[PDB]
């Protein structure tokens, strides 16, 4: 029916075959380009909102405050300038253009700051905003928030279930927060009982999930996939719910990417073509050659146009 | 490029 507003329409996003990739149709890929802000950090923007609010932790009066420098900006944006909140968001410069040309077209306070030009001055300067009447500035911070695995438990997982008729063998995901791989799998492996396989992906330029898990030195490092990498554990990823872990590098990504609109006429981004790279890998193995695999695609390519995608 | 949260 009719939503009372912008931040409500989230989710219910379609699930896609693909032709060129996986073994006879066993590669779907849930476009979660199909949002109110055109990526999947549409769900944790309303409901991190929402959840704020029903903690009494955001009132009319109070400025929302993170860091996320990406899409989750754009959400909060966008849920912000619904239900009426001042909001605030740190970043240096400037990955991506259109990122720093939507937010201000949104209404943000974009504080721009430079460390080295980095989410350590980000997170810093966003902390400093919130120590100044911090009964007025509330950060929602989606790394560690737990409504953002939440609305991935309660939306996306159950969308996954019902549109493959509990089918679904296989949830192949990138990781930033970890919020969707840990919902998701909560949702399929808890709620409905089923024992799929999660599969994190992550880049090989910055593979700290596997060098963790493999107790070797975690040293993360520079790459061009927008989305994941973020270089550290976030506490939104739930390890005890990660079967598997892929990595990808950002040429792969890239070139998986451009085979997804050229070939399949799917505009994805550049961690879509990460995640669709992971899962191709995957679903060329006997193992998992008559198996569902379910991939989501986090963003739209048109979000990626000052990028190396074009 | 990206690292420690960075484009998220
Ligand atoms: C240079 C710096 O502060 O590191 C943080 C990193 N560049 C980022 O924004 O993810």
């Amino acid at each position: 029916a009719i939503y009372a507003d912008n931040s409500y329409s989230i989710g219910n996003t379609p699930l896609v075959r693909l032709k060129h990739f996986g073994h006879n149709g066993n590669v779907v890929v849930k476009i979660e380009g199909r949002n109110p802000s055109y990526s999947v950090k549409c769900r944790i923007g309303a409901n991190m909102v929402w959840q704020a609010e029903k903690d009494g932790t955001l009132t009319k009066g109070k400025e929302i405050v993170d860091a996320t420098s990406g899409n989750t900006g754009i959400a909060l944006a966008y849920v912000a300038a619904a239900r009426g909140y001042k909001i605030t968001l740190t970043m240096p410069e400037t990955m991506s253009l259109e990122r720093k040309r939507l937010l201000c077209g949104l209404g943000v306070n974009l504080v721009l700051t430079e460390g080295a030009k980095g989410m350590k001055g980000a997170i810093a300067k966003a902390e400093e905003i919130v120590a100044s009447d911090p009964s007025r500035y509330v950060m929602l911070k989606q790394f560690e928030n737990p409504a953002n695995p939440q609305i991935h438990r309660e939306t996306t997982g159950p969308e996954i279930w019902k549109d493959t008729d509990g089918k679904v063998d296989v949830v192949v995901a990138g990781v930033g927060t970890g919020g969707s791989i840990t919902g998701i799998s909560r949702a399929i492996k808890l709620d409905f009982g089923k024992q799929i396989t999660s599969v994190a992906v992550e880049p090989v330029e910055s593979p700290v999930i596997s060098q963790t898990l493999a107790g070797e030195e975690v040293k993360p490092g520079p790459h061009k996939i927008q989305g994941i990498g973020a270089g550290f554990i976030p506490k939104n990823l739930d390890l005890s719910i990660i079967d598997r872990v892929e990595t990808v590098d950002s040429d792969t990504a890239l070139a998986t990417a451009r085979r997804l609109m050229a070939e399949e006429g799917i505009l994805a981004g550049i961690s879509s073509g990460a995640a669709v790279a992971a899962a191709d890998r995957l679903a060329k193995l006997p193992e998992f050659a008559d198996k569902l695999i379910v991939v989501i695609l986090p963003s739209a390519s048109e979000r990626y146009l000052s990028t190396a995608l074009f | 490029t990206f690292e420690y949260g960075d484009g998220i």
